[PDB]
């Protein structure tokens, strides 16, 4: 996540002081500077596995398209779910199941 | 072909705000609506907008021709009135839960019979059947979002010459 | 429904075709009757054109 | 590194066509406008995203 | 630390003149929006039963009319209204109307139209004064309302399906004619 | 009530073609195109506009015409001998005739100065037969045979030469 | 129901089942249609007669022009604020090209509170000279809309003692949006504006009052109408 | 040297799938980098497998390297062959 | 709307909008900021919907970087009218209304064709970015192209209407030549003559 400034709503870049050694965002078009938090400047995941189950949304259980089981709700015990596989759909996505409940409406698999 | 104009008169007279009122921070769970591919604005109850835009639908106040589809998936809700556009007819099955009726088809012996006859018992035809919200027509893009009986023996729940049927028992249910 | 693996979703054909097929498999099989067609008439020009290569 | 294009812009001064020549230095951000017939020179800075046509609007801007 | 760029320190001696007001806010300065629906409309007059009479449109499209008598029966009003005691009073046809579950609605004889309220942030009401050319705040807009009719069987959600249904059957614009002669006379 | 059969299904199926027919789609286009889109295609520029600052005393001078209505009418047939006759597809097909409709428009001319018009025939589009403009669509069953047409026939075409 | 007659008896019919509020049986006989929920309060609409004169428009602030996005200005201005709540726009405009909103307020909030009570509490004829002075805070850029239809939106304000609803009209809507000033115009910018503005409150004139009572006049001739 | 750190996570599984070891990598690194960039490494007893670095506005410099680093480290193995399979032949002898 | 840039190539993943009437491809903040929009977390938020997935953000990364330099809404309306592939020599203000109606017009004409409704424009030009930020991140499969709800079939009317039209704009034409020619000879024309 990265901040925007707080006067100008631009990017707030990370800049570091030669004298004061401290990590600190800066917008370029102005002179706003504020105290970085974290050393966190970048990361990247070569191998990631978000979006798998983000995609959810919360009326998923009106739709009549989806197949219904009888899987046990870790939650709310309930008789009724509905299940479908990942929602991300690369080569090497896995087939394994995600259940949402019609109660509480979570997501659980059967692991 | 149709105009576009009653249905977003319909669409702004049941809740739907407009683009200049949106904030995506602030409505991170609304429906975004299209009228023929344009963006004209959102809505945070969609499946009472949409019950009610069918509804009117089958009951003649919105052409039969006009398709309406809801992407539950990716949060949209899509209205199309343009010209050549495929569609087929298909009965349809009773699918409130609050109804007896639910799980069968709403065509009964009496349409057959006002049919057959040609009238009503105070010109019955194809169109008396449209309008009756019993037939509706459905185009290719609409089909995606809906379920459909081959027959309507399948509705309901070891010979060597009779063809075998698919068992579809992926699902508990079926509605 | 979403999400089916099954041999009959599919295009698996369980009938013969003196018991009859039904209509989704009738329609997978005219599916691939149509992809049979579609590479005979599709493959005839390469081949016409390497046989004339060849023989020149 | 300097670059020079040959363009069919035409001088305000000696009203001759397609006898203007743009040389930028991306190095320096700078960009230069000289006529071949009247050897009149337009400096003019440069941006990354810069383009012949911009030293031209910007020749324009300053004759007027 | 972006400096102040005003620092002349030049002042106007304006002076405006302020009307009381007829009510005041209690507790709060919030005032909630609601958007206009075409079934509905707003009649700040006093009702006048004799001219509303004598002003009556009649059109052969019977859409349009059925939208006048809609949106005329449906309009809100006021009039004044002789007391048993002598005075007179400001009577009014339309009320609002809250439920237990704390929505409310807005009720203009039997129909009733609920109100979907969406929170709004930084959005103000300003009074305008154009002879001194600025601009006065007034209160606060907290909240936008929407007009939604109750149910399917109500009148005016009947009448309006009725009306729009209707008003897209009527298409004819082309109109036929009788050629008694060669359409060439003319030009040879 | 009573369960629905497959004879019920063919008793709809059998309503649907009372109704529609098999060419329906034919000619609802073209009694679209004919009823709406031949006027919205002339009001799409509905004004041509010439001006002439005349100083030859300046008087700008701005010359417009507008397109109003337009008017349809039955297929007509036009001999060498200046006659006229209703037109119908039999005789098109044997004379190797065109089966065509002429078309009016209303021009109305001004001519607007500062100091500082009626049907007009645009053409002959041809007729899709058994359509609202076909001639064939009123004729009842027995005068359909009197003019030499098969009752079988469904329409959906046009006749050029 | 095409009668005239029929219409106008439709319209006394509506007037006269209007059902009184301090009525508690008959606002629980009401019932929702669809809910079938019980009425608990009611409130009477009515227009509003002392601000028919006036013209409002519905002011809004577009994107990061939000007092609540800008925390530096919200705590300068204070963290609902009297400041916020008796705030002046001034207009101005150079040429049709370029164009801008000055906004103002009261940093000290003593004065604005003393502001809003003298201002809030306005139902005698006698104003105390409140000399407030304003300081300018930021400007922005400002576009507008009109309404076609005169009540296009309409703002309801309540009163439970009364229990009536009292609605205003809304001419336009004005939508700002942030507005960075370039370096090269801030001479010209500097001789726009001013760093203080001073509000002195005084009893309005004789002859400006009988104009905004004749404007009046169109809604209400019953109390305002000139003898 | 300058402040700025640069430190990646390895998948145990896959680096041990493929039989490496960490100062491999690292001679590797520090073969084809010299002395330009000092390098540290977790050993293998460690929880998660790391191996960081240090260089001796760099920001985009030091991203630059990584990308370069990500791209074109070739730890063993011949230069175009992609996949190798094991394959059974039946051969009459 | 295009991407540019391989996957672990090209340096930085820019995306480029194709324009009606330009010679050139334009970086997607530029015009974001044409149509009346600087600010670049708006324009993050018209883009992105949802603040928490900072990989389409860092995909976006890059266009913010390209398009820094710009920063005014009216230097973007004048770069986006130097290469509006118009006359050479064009001044500046009159670049810039060009810019303006090009930029009103015929950019997606289907939304709206009135000005200071650009709105709408910004929003539906945050939709098409989303959509092919979603389609690049591997997050939905792209389009296809032989569905046949996409399709739509042209009957009688439609092609008839399309012919007429043509046909129609070449008799006004005519009419138009007609007219100008006959003006010389200053008559009153019958008007029944220079329809063809
Ligand atoms: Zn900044
Ligand atoms: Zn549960
Ligand atoms: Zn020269």
């Amino acid at each position: 996540s990265f901040r925007f400034c707080l006067e100008c709503n631009n990017m707030l870049y990370p800049k570091e002081d030669k004298e004061n050694q401290r990590l600190l965002y800066s917008c370029r078009n102005c002179d706003y500077t504020e105290l970085a938090e974290d050393p966190k400047v970048y990361r990247h995941e070569l191998i990631t596995n978000i979006g798998e189950t983000a995609g959810i949304v919360d009326d998923i259980g009106q739709d009549p398209t989806l197949p219904r089981s009888d899987k046990e709700c870790p939650e709310c015990h309930s008789r009724d779910c509905v299940f479908f596989q990942s929602q991300q759909r690369r080569k090497d996505t896995n087939m394994t199941l995600f259940y949402v409940c019609l109660n509480c409406k979570k997501t659980f698999r059967d692991e | 072909g149709s105009p576009s104009e009653p249905i977003i008169n319909f669409l702004e007279e049941w809740g739907m705000e407009p683009l200049e009122d949106y904030d995506p921070a602030q409505h991170t769970k609304s429906t975004r609506i299209f009228v023929n591919g344009v963006w004209t604005g959102i809505h945070r109850d969609p499946s009472m907008l949409v019950s009610t835009m069918r509804d009117l639908r089958r009951s003649g106040a919105i052409s039969p021709e006009v398709s309406i589809i809801r992407d539950i998936r990716e949060r949209e809700f899509k209205i199309f009135t343009d010209v050549g556009r495929v569609y087929r007819p298909l009965f349809i099955v009773e699918d409130d839960e609050s109804k007896d009726n639910k799980g069968e088809l709403r065509i009964t012996k009496e349409h057959i019979r006002k049919i057959q006859q040609g009238y009503d018992d105070d010109v019955y035809g194809w169109s008396s059947l449209v309008t009756s919200g019993v037939i509706e027509y459905v185009d290719g893009e609409e089909e995606e979002t809906i379920m459909i009986a081959m027959t309507p023996e399948d509705l309901q729940t070891n010979d060597t010459a009779k063809r075998i049927k698919p068992e579809m028992s992926t699902s508990s249910h079926h509605t | 429904t979403k999400d089916d693996f099954s041999p009959e979703s599919k295009g698996f054909v369980e009938n013969s075709y003196l018991r009859g097929l039904t209509p989704q498999e009738f329609f997978f099989h005219a599916m691939a009757g149509r992809e049979g067609l579609i590479d005979t008439a599709v493959k005839t020009a390469e081949t016409g054109y390497i046989q004339r290569r060849l023989v020149k | 590194i300097k670059q020079k294009l040959e363009t069919q812009f035409t001088c305000l001064f000696c009203n001759h066509d397609n006898s203007v020549v743009c040389t930028l230095d991306k190095k320096n951000s700078i960009g230069l406008l000289e006529c071949k017939k009247c050897n009149l020179s337009f400096q003019a800075p440069i941006n990354s995203l810069s383009q012949p046509i911009d030293i031209y609007s910007d020749w324009i801007d300053a004759c007027e | 630390h972006t400096k102040s760029v005003y620092d002349n320190g030049e002042t106007l001696d304006i002076s405006l003149p302020i009307h009381p007001k007829s009510h005041i806010p209690q507790g709060k300065q919030d005032r909630w929006v609601v958007k206009l629906p075409d079934f509905l409309d707003i009649n700040a007059e006093p009702f006048d039963p004799r001219p509303f009479e004598m002003n009556v449109k009649t059109h052969e499209d019977k859409n349009q009319e059925l939208l006048d008598k809609l949106i005329a029966v449906n309009t809100v009003r006021w009039r004044y209204a002789k007391s048993e005691t002598g005075g007179i009073f400001k009577e009014t046809n339309s009320q609002i109307i809250q439920w237990e579950d704390g929505t409310y609605s807005l009720r203009v004889g039997s129909e009733i139209f609920d109100m979907f309220t969406t929170n709004t942030d930084d959005n103000y009401l300003v009074s305008e004064h154009n002879e001194e050319g600025i601009l006065m705040t007034e209160s606060t807009l907290s909240k936008s309302v929407k007009l939604v009719p109750a149910s399917f069987q109500s009148t005016t959600h009947q009448k309006l399906a009725k009306a729009l249904s209707a008003k897209q059957k009527k298409e004819s614009y082309a109109r036929s004619v009788v050629t008694k002669e060669d359409p060439e006379e003319r030009q040879r | 009530d009573d369960t629905i059969t497959t004879e019920d299904c063919w008793t709809v199926i059998s309503a649907f073609f009372e109704e529609k027919g098999l060419v329906s789609q034919q000619l609802d286009s073209f009694d679209e195109f004919m009823e709406t889109s031949i006027q919205d295609l002339v009001w799409e520029e509905p004004r041509l506009i010439l001006d002439q600052p005349a100083q030859h005393d300046n008087i700008n001078k701005r010359y417009e015409i507008r397109f109003g209505k337009i008017y349809l009418s039955r297929p007509t047939m036009t001999e060498a001998d200046g006659t006229t006759h209703a037109m119908f597809p039999q005789e098109a097909r044997l004379r190797n005739l065109t089966y065509s409709s002429p078309v009016y428009l209303d021009m109305e001319k001004s001519m607007f100065t500062s100091i500082d018009g009626n049907k007009v025939h645009i053409g002959k589009v041809p007729i899709m037969l058994r359509s609202k403009f076909c001639s064939l669509r009123t004729l009842d069953e027995v005068d359909l045979y009197k003019m030499k047409e098969c009752p079988y026939d469904m329409g959906g075409y046009f006749v050029i030469n | 129901d095409t009668n005239p007659r029929s219409q106008l008896h439709s319209v006394e019919r509506t007037f006269d089942e209007v059902i009184d509020p301090r009525n508690k049986n008959r606002l629980q006989s009401l019932i929702h249609p669809r809910k079938k929920i019980k009425a608990v309060k009611a409130w009477h609409f009515f227009p509003d007669t002392s601000t028919f004169d006036q013209v409002f428009h519905s002011l809004k602030f577009v994107g990061s022009a939000s007092l609540s996005k800008d925390r530096p200005l919200n705590e300068q201005l204070g963290q609902v604020n009297a400041s916020i709540l008796t705030s002046l726009f001034k207009p101005i405009e150079i040429n049709p090209h370029n164009k801008w909103i000055s906004l103002y307020a009261v940093t000290d909030k003593l004065s604005a509170e003393s502001f809003r009570k003298s201002f809030n509490s306005i139902k005698d004829d006698n104003i105390v000279n409140r000399h407030v002075i304003y300081d300018h805070i930021k400007d922005f850029d400002q576009m507008f809309r009109g309404h076609k239809k005169l009540f296009e939106d309409f703002a309801i304000s309540f009163d439970d003692i009364s229990d009536r609803a009292f609605f205003v009209p809304i001419v336009g809507r004005l939508e700002l949006k942030k507005k960075r000033i370039v370096p090269g115009l801030v001479d010209m910018v500097n001789r726009t504006n001013y760093a203080h503005i001073r509000m002195d409150l005084r009893n309005p004139s004789t002859q400006e009052t009988a104009i905004r009572d004749s404007r009046r006049e169109q809604y209400d001739p019953v109390n305002y109408s000139s003898i | 040297q300058s402040p700025w750190l640069l430190r990646l996570e390895l998948d145990r599984a896959r680096m041990l799938d493929k039989q490496l070891t960490m100062n491999q990598v690292a001679d590797k690194i520090s073969e084809v980098f010299s002395d330009d960039l000092f390098v540290m490494w977790s050993e293998d007893n460690a929880d998660k497998l790391i191996i960081r670095c240090r260089v001796i506005e760099e920001d985009q410099m030091l991203k630059r390297i990584e990308a370069h680093m990500l791209d074109l480290i070739a730890l063993r193995g011949i230069p175009g062959i992609s996949k190798v399979y094991m394959v059974k032949h039946k051969v009459s002898v | 709307i295009k991407l540019y840039g391989r996957e672990d190539k090209g340096t930085g993943r820019t995306i480029k909008a194709t324009l009606p009437y330009v010679k050139q491809d334009i970086p997607i903040v530029i015009v974001f900021r044409a149509l009346g929009v600087v600010p670049d977390g708006e324009i993050l938020q018209h883009i992105c919907y949802d603040e928490n997935d900072w990989q389409m953000l860092e995909m976006l990364k890059p266009c913010i970087e390209e398009g820094f330099v710009i920063q005014d809404k009216e230097v973007a309306l004048d770069f986006i009218g130097r290469r509006g592939s118009a006359a050479l020599g064009i001044r500046r203000e009159k670049r810039i209304q060009y810019a303006k109606d090009i930029l009103q017009k015929e950019l997606l004409p289907h939304i709206t064709q009135e000005e200071g409704f650009e709105t709408r424009k910004t929003f539906f030009l945050g939709y098409m970015v989303n959509r092919l930020l979603l389609c690049a991140l591997e997050r939905k499969d792209q389009d296809d192209r032989d569905h046949f709800g996409k399709k739509r079939l042209d009957l009688a009317g439609p092609l008839l209407a399309n012919l007429f039209r043509i046909l129609f704009r070449k008799l006004t034409r005519e009419i138009y030549r007609y007219m100008q020619r006959c003006i010389e000879t200053d008559r009153d024309f019958n008007l029944n003559l220079a329809v063809k």
